[PDB]
């Protein structure tokens, strides 16, 4: 019924009180944990007045979760689920993974088989992290690692934040993106990706604001996670569980990688204007320039995807919006997919922060998918690898801490087979 | 995590006062006193520097080393001199000789245990120790032999935590010493061999930078230490701060180092604007970029203008968007597509802290990693050369128990690492 | 059912401004778009309580859309609709339609294209430019010329102020409306045509003020208009489509270019005296000095009118009072047109400005047609084209634009066969 | 859209403060304070000739060049004189010469890098850039040869952005100067192919309109400087404003250049009526109609009633009808219909701005192209032939790195430019 999430890596942590944030604030539970089963399945009861929430915090670096345990909130999580490594983040894998994530894992892996127990017939772990960091990439990798070993039998869905295709941040990054993919990739459900870049372009051009705070994308993310776990373990006219995901969403072991949508993206300040129709938030589905990820559907077929309505929608509304997509054609879904559309659909309207710059409207569209389209954005994030690993670059900075020519030149043909698997699922019939 | 620096020789040491003049009051630090820092985050890092014993005085956690008295005796004796523990003076009352094989292999060589023991007693303070700051100018004797031998040492004994070296080396126009280029070339060579960060700077491309680009008239020593200690501290100590995007020590390491040489960088620091005037807030960030890319500016001697990059690492310390940030890296990585090395997709190496320098809004220390500082163990290398032909001021090394070949030894080292620096310049 | 319009060019804009005004004025909807189907055919009804314009605006200096997002009004476009091009008006076709025009194109498209699907079966696209501009000639050019091809299905009504007769303002102006006439002509449903110094002469000789502000120009259009569009599209005794017009208006695919007239042109101060007659506006319908074009029926015979009458009229007032003009002879139709009298009857009386300079009468005419007089304005404009070009006069600055010694002579040549077609489809038996 | 004014040499210079001194009044803009415009319009668009740094210091975007310190040691520490950054001022403490090729070949020529650098500062500040103004005097150095080495240069790096030029040529009379014919040949030279706009001033066409039509006694050079900026002003900046029919430098240009060469105009001001008595407030537009094209009253010295007419661009700016603006210009076309060319319809060009100047109820601008300025590069190029004959003063140009090739291209060149001008008049 449940679904743990362990967020991972500052980012992951940063998006993770963002995420967190949204919660409680559309199940009116006060910083202080108290509100005055349904949503059970991400909030456990403890004690007679509060709610600790259901999931636990990894960085190596204190800066980051140390800010959550000063500002309201500091009341929400136990003490005791925000693990620290005192020690040294370090942007890079190896270090992370390997030599000292090494260390703290253990002790990670112990919450997540402690927060795992007390609970009632869980689903599994949403697991959030940023894909090209050191504590991010590598630790994950051998978190989820120990968990597809521990608990295979459950759903593993990570939550990514796939480097950003131009504006990366870290040197390396790609380095620790080919590295957490590798690893990572034998052992996810279903990986949801959410591009840091394409979430700017919709806050420069869907909501208007120059000023974004990373804070924001937090609040985005924040908002199209909302859509997934929170509202949909939360009863409704069309429920979809979490593995019903990664069975109508992955077409092929590869844990596959969908990408995030949201609908109705519009600032407040906009927000008296007149809504927009059940038609068009539809629409806006299938326009490369609202996806929280830049694998602009280029070519990318569609293979399945996953409508998650919420708020007041009539199921002919979308039993016809969807029809009227599904004979677009130039919006051309796989071959060897008749019919791959997942309506879900839930009750209660989004929740809109108080004033944040989110319009607030009374019905939204967070679809997900699987597109061939992918088959780019690990190409672009591919060849980036190899130009450094060309000359070994910031090699020496792993190697040196328990890595080998081995594990990247390994990681790099797995990946390749990537660019294929993603090419010969599509672009052929 | 953690750090003890390193005041070698009296210029090493003369700036330790800079250093940690600045420093301090970016961590609320009073001569003696404790923290008054107007914030509550200047502190939760410090230890990185100090150390805990009263509750009121956090001691920095550096060793100063010379065999010239007056020297300490003058930082001593002085403003925040009176912060270090005595414990930290390791003086040689010796005749402190403007010979690197003086403070090398006689002199120094004794004074050397009586530091490592110290070194020791620092590193094993507590917690996780990162690495050591090393400061000195490579033309002299306590500077670059002693405090080459220091290092020497170091290496042996955490062959693990890292070690930048900020070192002076031999300005060109005029050089503040004779036979410079043996004290110099002698401890280059010590350098590219052990510490794996190290940071040139040029009292006369900072003079340049400090009377062209801040209209001072009078700089004296003091400044260029203050500008340089500005730098050294944008490095470390702020990375040691929250930040959207922070590294340390080792990420800067990690990102800068291609090639285990361990290779020379060149600081540039953000706001360098005369005081009242210039005061033009033009600092939105393209102006922090346009500024520390630019060939003036680099603390260095040489200009980058002359020679390929092979990383850069913009470590920026102000509230700043992750997007004008590392877009603004970008256009700048394509304008000057020339001069950035190629088989480094990303040359640059975007890092941001939250908090900013005490006073001001916005700033960004640059760790410039070009090929061009081939054109500066040239000239040193030459300077040698046209003087070791004829063994000029050798018998001061010689008489003092050295080689021939030791002599050989690092110009040719030291010119080899000239030849390979190159290598990817093409 | 509705059409859509597109103000092109500063003076389509003023002109838009004004025509706009009118608008909500005789709908009761205040500048903030809430009033307290019908109309729907150029309103949609966000929501909502509001009533966004059903309209966009097209200029490449911010200068004159900015003003409408400064006074009351301000309030009633969507932030959106009014498109803008930061770099440079220029006076000239080339550089409006080819150079610069070109850029902002396919955005201004975008919005013909996501306001024409927001709709329910449309008709049309009311077009405004100004002839001799360069944003109004040139970038429309292209404007009406892409929709030709993506809705060649509908009506393409343009709305044209073509250049004063004697009183020009650009040097070039003809550069400019030779070339947007060439360009709009194999594109065009009906052009409407007034004539901005003809409707001086009214504003002198029929209601006096030697002080005519532009803004009034624009009340005038701006009324001639609302009989076109508002009050036709409303409900009526004899209702008029747009199709009806293009049908009962173009004898021949030429996108051929009717005049504006309109009937009770009366100042206020004259407000009181006793109103004029059914029979003596219809007169004053076949009076060269009242019809917004110095085109004064010369010798042009027309050829199809369309007597579009509002306000409180009786069929068989008007079914008599046409037939005595019928029968004047000295207003002679063309012979291959036994009856060319296109009545259009709507009941709302006219709606003047509470305080400009219109009388407020209880009916008007708004007569529209075609007559071979224009034989004449071409004419007169077209000479003027070739006095220039014989020297090539501002030639280069087109050409350094992107265009050629081609597009110049050959639109020439293309105008030259329209002197020859608006002469035979008349003067002859 | 934006500029960036220049002002080249003395002269250009001068008139920069008084081009300042106003357009900041029409702009609200107090020496170093900000916008206390008595409205809300004089803001939207000032961008076009500031920057925003402060919130209350909207710094003018123009260049000061000159290769004599005291000058622009004039102009900064008077009135407006601290509003400019200081990194505008590009002086040259050279001897600013009264040659043209000191000015333009040899003191010119260094002083000019550092010019092009801050042009670029300033081009590249930000949106969308237009053109740039250019003020001096084609009788001096600083102003024919620096100046005009200013925009070849400026002419090669935006061949796309505008280049209004407003010069002094030698009044005819008495000349200011002695070689005057030498640097202004030499100047106009450079003028008729790069800047594509100029606006030709004559301090006696002046003096005349200013104590004739200013029953002024004692018109300083601050009024003929002020006249003019008056001009400047009606022209650029204006346009920048709303208007039932605005144009812009390009209309401007786009609409009264037919020919290539660049052609100049003529600048005339609107009301130009004696203080108390005069203002008789015949404004209605036939007034202002009736000044603009009379003879007097045309800033150039020779007079339109001595040639057809290419262009005019009666810029108005003041709520008027563009029925009795459209009409008048008619009237006035066909009771001249003697001169006003014929092969162009509708010489004319009307434009229409709304709010007037400042306290001004009705004005407008005339930039007219007429033939008739082909009586003036006559009487340049004449006084040129008259002593180049003699090689007059001819050593002090040569012994600079010049050539006896180089004055005769000049007035060979623009001395065709006469030529071409009258093949319009015919
Ligand atoms: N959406 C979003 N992206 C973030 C956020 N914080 C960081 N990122 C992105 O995630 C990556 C940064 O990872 P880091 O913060 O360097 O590292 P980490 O993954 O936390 O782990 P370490 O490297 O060991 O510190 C970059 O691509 C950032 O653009 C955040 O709050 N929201
Ligand atoms: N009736 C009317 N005519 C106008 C109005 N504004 C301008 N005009 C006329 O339209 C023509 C002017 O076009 P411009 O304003 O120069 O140019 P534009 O068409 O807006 O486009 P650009 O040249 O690129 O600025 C002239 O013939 C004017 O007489 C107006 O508000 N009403
Ligand atoms: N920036 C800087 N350079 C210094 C200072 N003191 C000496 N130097 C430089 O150091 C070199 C001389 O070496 P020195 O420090 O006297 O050697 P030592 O004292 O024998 O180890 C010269 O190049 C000086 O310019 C200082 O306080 N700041
Ligand atoms: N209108 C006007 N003319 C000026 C001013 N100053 C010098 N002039 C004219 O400029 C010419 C002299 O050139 P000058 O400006 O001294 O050259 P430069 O200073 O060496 O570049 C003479 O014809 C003067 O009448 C001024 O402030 N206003």
């Amino acid at each position: 019924r449940e679904c743990i999430s362990i967020h991972v890596g500052q980012a992951g942590v940063q998006i993770g009180n963002a995420c967190w944030e949204l919660y409680c604030l559309e199940h009116g539970i006060q910083p202080d944990g108290q509100m005055p089963d349904s949503f059970n399945t991400f909030f456990s009861e403890t004690g007679a007045g509060k709610h600790v929430p259901r999931a636990v915090f990894v960085d190596l670096e204190p800066t980051v979760i140390d800010e959550v345990r000063t500002g309201t909130y500091r009341q929400l999580f136990h003490p005791e689920q925000l693990i620290t490594g005192k020690e040294d983040a370090a942007n890079n894998y190896a270090r992370g993974h390997y030599t000292i994530g090494k260390e703290i894992i253990d002790l990670v892996l112990d919450r997540i088989r402690k927060l795992a127990d007390q609970c009632t017939g869980l689903q599994g772990f949403s697991v959030f992290h940023s894909f090209g960091g050191g504590t991010g990439s590598g630790f994950t990798s051998l978190l989820m690692e120990r968990l597809s070993v521990d608990y295979g039998k459950k759903s593993k869905l990570e939550f990514s934040i796939y480097p950003a295709p131009q504006v990366s941040t870290a040197v390396v990054e790609p380095y620790n993106s080919i590295l957490t993919t590798h690893t990572t990739l034998e052992h996810s459900d279903c990986a949801f990706m959410v591009d840091n870049e394409a979430i700017y372009d919709i806050c420069r051009r869907n909501l208007d604001i120059e000023r974004p705070t990373y804070t924001n994308l937090n609040r985005l993310i924040g908002q199209i996670v909302s859509s997934i776990t929170a509202s949909l373990r939360f009863d409704g006219a069309l429920n979809v569980d979490l593995t019903e995901f990664q069975t109508n969403l992955v077409p092929y072991p590869r844990g596959h990688f969908p990408l995030a949508t949201y609908a109705p993206v519009i600032s407040a300040e906009k927000a008296y204007h007149e809504q927009l129709s059940v038609a068009e938030i539809t629409n806006a589905c299938f326009e490369p320039a609202n996806q929280m990820v830049k694998c602009d559907p280029r070519h990318g077929k569609y293979m399945a995807c996953c409508l998650l309505y919420r708020g007041d929608v009539v199921p002919k509304d979308v039993n016809a919006a969807i029809a009227t997509i599904k004979t677009k054609r130039t919006i051309q879904f796989v071959d060897w997919c008749p019919t791959g559309f997942k309506v879900g659909i839930n009750y209660e309207p989004p929740t809109v922060v108080p004033g944040g710059d989110l319009a607030k409207v009374q019905r939204a569209v967070c679809m997900l998918s699987n597109t061939t389209a992918i088959a780019e954005a690990w190409a672009r994030l591919d060849h980036k690898f190899d130009l450094m690993y060309a000359k070994r670059a910031f090699v020496h900075w792993y190697v040196g801490e328990g890595m080998e020519e081995g594990e990247f030149s390994e990681a790099r043909e797995d990946m390749a087979a990537l660019e294929k698997d993603y090419e010969e699922v599509g672009v052929d019939s | 995590r953690e750090i003890v620096h390193i005041q070698a020789g009296q210029c090493g040491n003369q700036i330790g006062a800079k250093f940690w003049e600045v420093i301090s009051d970016e961590h609320g630090i009073d001569p003696t006193g404790s923290y008054h820092g107007d914030s509550d985050l200047q502190l939760e890092r410090i230890n990185v520097y100090y150390n805990e014993a009263a509750g009121n005085k956090y001691v920095p956690r550096a060793i100063l080393v010379d065999l010239e008295p007056g020297t300490m005796d003058s930082v001593r004796s002085g403003p925040f001199g009176q912060i270090f523990r005595p414990d930290n003076f390791v003086f040689g009352q010796s005749g402190a000789g403007n010979n690197w094989a003086k403070g090398h292999y006689t002199e120094g060589a004794e004074l050397v245990d009586s530091v490592l023991d110290v070194v020791r007693k620092e590193s094993e303070s507590c917690d996780c120790l990162q690495g050591f700051q090393l400061t000195h100018s490579l033309g002299g004797g306590t500077g670059s032999g002693m405090g080459t031998l220091l290092i020497s040492k170091i290496r042996e004994e955490y062959p693990d935590r890292i070690m930048n070296t900020f070192s002076v080396v031999p300005s060109p126009k005029v050089s503040d010493t004779v036979v410079e280029p043996y004290n110099a070339t002698l401890s280059v060579h010590q350098l590219v061999e052990n510490t794996d960060e190290t940071y040139c700077i040029d009292n006369e491309a900072l003079y340049d930078i400090c009377f062209r680009t801040l209209k001072l008239t009078t700089p004296t020593y003091g400044d260029l230490n203050h500008l340089v200690s500005a730098t050294m501290s944008g490095v470390t100590t702020c990375l040691r701060f929250p930040g959207q995007l922070n590294a340390d020590l080792r990420k800067l390491a990690v990102n800068m180092v291609p090639f285990p040489r361990l290779h020379f960088f060149m600081p540039g620091f953000a706001p360098l604007t005369s005081r009242g005037s210039q005061q033009y807030r033009a600092l939105t960030v393209p102006e922090l970029t346009q500024q520390m890319f630019d060939a003036k500016n680099m603390m260095a001697a040489c200009d980058p203008r002359h020679g390929r990059y092979l990383t850069v690492a913009a470590v920026f310390r102000g509230r700043m968007s992750m997007k004008e940030v590392d877009e603004q890296m970008l256009n700048v990585q394509n304008k000057n597509s020339s001069y950035f090395v190629e088989w480094i997709p990303n040359n640059v190496k975007t890092a941001v802290c939250d908090i900013p320098p005490r006073g001001l809004k916005m700033s960004a220390t640059f760790i410039g990693n070009s090929t061009a500082i081939q054109e500066l163990f040239k000239r040193i290398s030459e300077q040698f050369t046209a003087m070791f032909r004829r063994k000029a001021f050798l018998h001061w090394y010689t008489g003092e128990g050295m080689d021939e070949m030791e002599f050989t030894e690092a110009e040719s080292n030291m010119n080899d690492l000239v030849s390979e620096y190159q290598q990817y310049q093409d």
